[PDB]
């Protein structure tokens, strides 16, 4: 009888351009200089013009650097604590958790690469009709002449739910799908030519669309040093990590380390404007506090408030909290509410919407003991 | 510490400047008239037949 | 005018730092083994 702890699902590592460059050890500053070929311009004269000079064009090639800059590792300390005092099988209770931790760290690395790109504009998704937002996203990558091949679309856990709840996909007449894959199942697969990939690594209420040649990502396995007591190479979702175990004789226990060198790059144009990927955010209209009216345990108790907007997005760190009566209870900026006197208190949560404008306010009451 | 002398490798990986596709030239009437050399002012006159009313 | 992107080539042509030639070792009595002792035979008179 064994139940596992709930953990994310790995999608991102397979959906990005990985290792197009693999000789960072052969360049100064661990930087490969990718060159971008040159395009030129033509000029128009006038026939039979007395002025018979021409304007010479130019052939300027461009370049940008890709660098290894991070070192993702998971380190475990075993102050003795082995054999009987701890893990009996040193293959499923230590190696597997360590490899999974490094894999999740790599996925978070890619996720922060994708979310942190210099998106100049965010495309709002109206929950009532979500298709126009995605068609606009497709259009924005057509105005930049991005190829239509190998184009990926990753949606959050809330955008997928909004898509399934959209009457465009839920009603079979409006979609032509006389099976209602969006009603019998909660799954909508293809829209606006883009295959949806669901993911939880990215923000819940965001979607990202990117060409393959928009996020270069490079990996490098550290070579096992000759003077290591135990050395091996593991594989986490297509990445060769180095596992290295070495005793210490002074720290009263051996240590293990599972690591890999990583680097990432957003392929920006020669102008410096990022046009090879777009982001979309699910538009929100109102917020509420989960659980409604509630009560604490003692007068000096603590409760962790949780605010959800209309489309089930956990907007807690993105909203500010105020207390009507601080003499009875107070609210932290992170949602913690603690009472200072016995009685009622009114808590107001203000969340500025992604579209901009007056912040939506949700008021709840609490009865501190 | 150790000082290594290393090259500065340059690679091409298919990232190219984005360019429009060519559509328009095949959709416009091209070269109905060719003998522009044998005409004054390099201009060829096109004549539209007449119509009348009863 | 025209601008090209080129790498800094590094090549080895056989030029190397000049080093001494190992001659003295092998001309000196070497004894592989803490310490060792050598006994000189005795001589006498008559």
């Amino acid at each position: 009888i064994g139940v596992k702890q709930l953990q994310r699902e790995i999608v991102l590592p397979g959906l990005v351009w990985t290792n197009p460059l693999t000789d960072f050890g052969g360049s100064k500053n661990d930087t490969i200089t990718v060159r971008v070929p040159a395009i030129t311009t033509a000029n128009r004269r006038d026939l039979r013009d007395p002025d018979r000079t021409v304007i010479a064009s130019e052939l300027v090639e461009h370049s940008f650097g890709v660098t290894l800059d991070k070192h993702v590792y998971a380190a475990l300390k075993f102050t003795d604590e082995q054999r009987t005092l701890d893990i009996r099988d040193y293959t499923k209770q230590v190696l597997m958790p360590q490899v999974s931790a490094v894999a999740y760290e790599l996925e978070d690395y890619i996720a922060e690469l994708i979310e942190g790109a210099p998106y100049e504009e965010t495309i709002l998704i109206d929950p009532a009709d979500t298709v126009p937002a995605f068609i606009t996203a497709d259009q924005r990558m057509g105005e930049a002449n991005v190829p239509t091949d190998s184009r990926r679309l990753v949606v959050g856990s809330a955008v997928a739910a909004a898509l399934a709840k959209d009457k465009q996909f839920r009603h079979a007449d409006w979609s032509g799908d006389q099976a209602n894959a969006a009603l019998r199942e909660a799954h909508v697969g293809r829209l606006a030519g883009m295959n949806v990939i669901r993911s939880n690594a990215i923000a819940p209420d965001k979607a990202y669309l990117w060409h393959r040649t928009a996020f270069i990502l490079a990996y490098r396995t550290p070579v096992v040093p000759e003077g290591a007591k135990a050395g091996a190479s593991f594989s986490a979702n297509g990445v060769a990590l180095r596992w290295l175990a070495d005793y210490d004789y002074s720290q009263l226990g051996d240590r293990t380390l599972l690591d890999v060198f990583t680097g990432r790059k957003v392929v920006t144009e020669v102008d410096g404007s990022f046009v090879r990927a777009v982001e979309l955010q699910l538009q929100a209209s109102s917020i509420t506090i989960v659980g409604g009216a509630f009560a604490l345990a003692t007068t000096t108790g603590t409760k962790q408030l949780k605010v959800r907007d209309d489309n089930g997005t956990d907007v807690t760190a993105r909203c500010t909290f105020a207390s009507s009566a601080g003499t009875k209870a107070t609210v932290s900026a992170a949602g913690l509410v603690t009472g200072v006197a016995a009685g009622t208190a009114d808590i107001t949560a203000s969340y500025v919407p992604p579209q901009g404008g007056t912040a939506k306010t949700a008021t709840v009451t609490v009865t501190v003991p | 510490a150790h000082i290594f002398v290393k090259p500065e490798l340059v690679a091409e990986i298919g990232v190219k400047q984005l360019q429009r596709e060519i559509v328009l030239p095949g959709l416009v009437w091209t070269n109905p008239l060719t003998d522009f050399g044998g005409s004054k002012n390099d201009t060829i006159t096109v004549r539209v037949p007449a119509i009348t009313t009863a």
